[PDB]
RNA sequence: GGUGACCACGGGUGACGGGGAAUCAGGGUUCGAUUCCGGAGAGGGAGCCUGAGAAACGGCUACCACAUCCAAGGAAGGCAGCAGGCGCGCAAAUUACCCACUCCCGACCCGGGGAGGUAGUGACGAAAAAUAACAAUACAGGACUCUUUCGAGGCCCUGUAAUUGGAAUGAGUCCACUUUAAAUCCUUUAACGAGGAUCCAUUGGAGGGCAAGUCUGGUGCCAGCAGCCGCGGUAAUUCCAGCUCCAA
């Protein structure tokens, strides 16, 4: 991004480090949701859950590849239930573990669009 | 109080080297009889056969039992008992055959929940525990 | 019975105290906006500056008028503005404990070079000096520890023999080049 | 020798080592280590002296190539070279010949003549039968 | 002996038998100390989280 | 008679002493068998000849203790010298070359020197410092963000990170030169030599101290972990595995 560059080019003087919310820890599953604003709310009172479409998605997903339910929660590092739950369709559904279904699984359920045939492209294009 | 004066010296150093004594640790590395209950004769590992393997149990608010080894030593050939940490390194561990048993790591006494054990067992025959452990060298069949 | 030295000590100070996390982001930060390899570097250099910090104290404890202090504080001092770590308008010994580690490391020629802007991207400037391009006022030298005093710090130049300063272009160079005369003609 | 110099430098003359005693450096940029005969045929000709009483070695390279310093020895005469001067050297270009048994040979018949005793026709056959 | 060291390394024998998938080598030294430092300092996520973790799955 | 509580005497010392080494607010505490100096010894005692200098030991004699050959009649030993063996042990290198250097010894330019020097072994230890960089490609994925989708950057995640994509390279074969007593190495230096540049960094951790996992799958007070608190009988943040982070 430009500001690097800029960083870069302030060579003789400036710049400052700030860190991150990162710098060590680990926590091995993502809050998709700011946690503020949710604060912050009280007005809505509604939560999307997922659509069943995907969950048809993961079903031929795993039987494409034939796993069974408990195999793909081995892969993506989950339990199964979590796999169960997300192909009946509540889900309360979570960006980076459908992400990790996605990197799992050949179709791209993560994205606008329901299904990719292949995931980003074969071999990564 | 104490005393203090400037020409006393002797009595400051004699008394501070009679109550030099009272502290384990000086004690024990000045008497010398520590140094000969020391089985090891000081050495930090030393050279051992392999008598029995001994399970012991744990203390009590553990439930286990350990596996452990008593082993004949080559220099002043008392035996002593030596555990072996690991999974199944027991299995690995043979009859009749020379260990490196090394301090169990807390200065000749004992750890954890392991009573009365203060020696582990490593390198085994020329080949290193861990090497086997790991597969990273094996028996020499 | 042996014609060698044996004189010999270590360079650098380990940590007292293990697992800080301020001193670790501290010691992140100045490697990584420096470019180092690991902190090893950082350890040494913090190890010269408190044994010249350490000379220092001592010579300040040192009462006035004394013919050794007054010798070894100009001593100090006119090395330090040879290397440039001290500006000639400040010779006052209290200064010396003033100064911090990163201006000790700006003295390295890998940063220095940067700085230049002879080899960009602090890293490549730091990998073009194990790549001894560069050459120093009449020797080509691969130190990326190396300190630059002030008469030198203009006498930075790309060395001859690397294909940035004389000709004599690289080895992929002449691979790629035979490749493109053996394809066309 | 299209692009290569000799500098010499602290340069002083003598006589009862019948030579002159300098340090030398050669410049190559772009070449490798040079080898020593030449570097003596260039300074037989920039000393007007003949190319085989100049003696040199302990040539060494500062870092980097070009810069390359070393001892040069030039005397005044073969002769006087010959009497006054290192034998290995010689050995090098070869003027003195230097073959001969090594020492662990040369020490065990040192033992075996002294084996025997008085008798210079045993001394001596301690080399012809016990080779 | 009360022959019940019969069960010694027995999770040993009972771990399924996983391994070391193939993965790109990492890079090392210097090479090592830049990335980490790229993505623990100059990086701003513009969402909350009460100060998660570099390996951010909060 | 002499000494002695101002510790005599006696006993131990895993005691050769000192210069110094490690630690470092200061103060002190430990370590100095070991290259410098002094002393002592050359298996354990004991006595000698010559010699200026020896109670000498790569000198002699006796005893003890080992211990070689022996036609059994005698003869010859001293590696706490260089290596190098055995033994001993957790623990310790090559039975290599050279007098070229340092100096020594001798009748002496000219000989000798396991002194010593060189090389070999050598993660004792210390210094320096490889394991990738540059630029663009850009493209996607995000509660992204700034207008309310459209556009951009004040951001994150991985991935073509890919023809990138050609630039510079060392690690290694490897020209000679150099070096050296002769070699060896380093330094020069051609020819080669890198895109998973697969030419591959590991060792220990990831509950607290203490940096890092309310991951998953196994196991089920079992195995085991654990310097210490403690963990482990079905849902283990502590074991065993994969993934990922931390540490140097
Ligand atoms: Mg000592
Ligand atoms: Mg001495
Ligand atoms: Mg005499
Ligand atoms: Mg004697
Ligand atoms: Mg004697
Ligand atoms: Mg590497
Ligand atoms: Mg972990």
């Amino acid at each position: 991004q430009a500001i690097l560059a800029a960083r870069r080019a302030a060579a003789g003087e400036d710049v400052e480090t700030s860190k991150k919310w990162a710098a060590g820890q680990n926590k091995q599953h993502s809050i998709t949701k700011n946690t503020a604003k949710l604060d912050r709310e009280t007005e809505e009172l509604h939560h999307d859950r997922v659509t069943l479409e995907v969950g048809k998605v993961i079903q031929q997903g795993r039987q494409s590849k034939g796993l069974t339910q408990k195999d793909l929660a081995t892969k993506i590092n989950e339990k199964p239930q979590v796999i169960a739950d997300y192909e009946s369709g509540r889900a309360i559904p979570n960006n980076q573990v459908l992400g990790k279904i996605e990197r799992a699984i050949g179709l791209k359920l993560r994205g606008k669009d329901i299904g990719k045939p292949i995931e980003k492209g074969p071999r990564a294009k | 109080g104490k005393c203090r004066g400037l020409r006393t010296a002797r009595k400051l150093r004699s008394h501070r080297r009679d109550q030099k004594w009272h502290d384990k640790q000086y004690k024990k590395a000045h008497l010398g009889t520590a140094l000969k209950a020391n089985p090891f004769g000081g050495a930090s590992h030393a050279k051992g056969i392999v008598l029995e393997k001994v399970g012991v149990e744990a203390k009590q608010p553990n439930s286990a039992i350990r596996k452990c080894v008593r082993v004949q030593l080559i220099k002043n050939g008392k035996k002593i008992t030596a555990f072996v940490p690991n999974d199944g390194c027991l299995n690995f561990i043979e009859e009749n055959d020379e260990v490196l048993v090394a301090g169990f790591g807390r200065k000749g006494h004992a750890v954890g929940d392991i009573p009365g054990v203060r020696f582990k067992v490593v390198k085994v025959a020329n080949v290193s525990l861990l090497a086997l452990y790991k597969g990273k060298k094996e028996r020499p069949r | 019975p042996v014609a060698r030295s044996w004189v010999c000590r270590k360079t650098y100070v380990t940590p007292r105290r293990p697992f800080e996390k301020s001193r670790l982001d501290q010691e992140l930060k100045l490697i990584g906006e420096y470019g180092l390899r690991n902190k090893r570097e950082v350890w040494r250099v913090k190890f010269t500056l408190a044994k010249i910090r350490k000379a220092a104290r001592e010579l300040l404890t040192l009462d006035e008028k004394d013919p050794r202090r007054l010798f070894e504080g100009n001593a100090l001092l006119r090395r330090l503005v040879r290397i440039g770590v001290l500006d000639e308008g400040k010779m006052k010994l209290d200064y010396i404990l003033g100064l911090k580690i990163e201006d000790f490391l700006e003295r390295r020629l890998q940063t220095q070079v940067f700085k230049l802007g002879l080899a960009k991207s602090i890293h490549h400037a730091r990998v073009l000096i194990r790549q001894r391009h560069i050459r120093v006022r009449k020797q080509v030298v691969n130190i990326p520890s190396f300190i630059v005093r002030l008469d030198s710090q203009k006498h930075i130049d790309f060395s001859l023999r690397s294909p940035y300063g004389g000709g004599r272009p690289g080895r992929v160079k002449r691979k790629n080049a035979k490749k493109g005369q053996g394809g066309a003609g | 020798n299209d692009t290569v110099t000799i500098r010499t430098r602290k340069f002083m003359t003598n006589r009862l080592l019948q030579r002159k005693q300098m340090v030398i450096d050669v410049l190559h940029p772009g070449k490798a280590t040079v080898p020593k005969t030449e570097i003596r045929e260039k300074l037989a000709k920039m000393y007007k002296t003949t190319p085989d009483v100049i003696f040199v070695f302990g040539f060494r390279t500062h870092f980097g190539g070009g810069k390359t310093t070393g001892f040069g020895m030039i005397y005044d005469s073969l002769d006087y070279a010959k009497k006054n001067e290192p034998k290995h050297r010689l050995a090098r270009h070869g003027l003195y010949e230097k073959k001969k048994t090594s020492r662990k040979q040369r020490k065990e018949r040192k033992n075996r003549m002294k084996k025997v005793r008085g008798t210079a026709k045993a001394n001596v056959g301690a080399g012809k039968k016990p080779k | 002996v009360h022959g019940s060291l019969a069960r010694a390394g027995k999770v040993r024998g009972q771990t399924p038998k996983v391994a070391k998938q193939e993965k790109k080598k990492k890079k090392t030294g210097r090479a090592k100390r830049r990335m980490q430092y790229n993505r623990r300092f100059v990086n701003v996520v513009p969402t909350f989280g009460k100060k998660k973790g570099p390996n951010a799955n909060s």
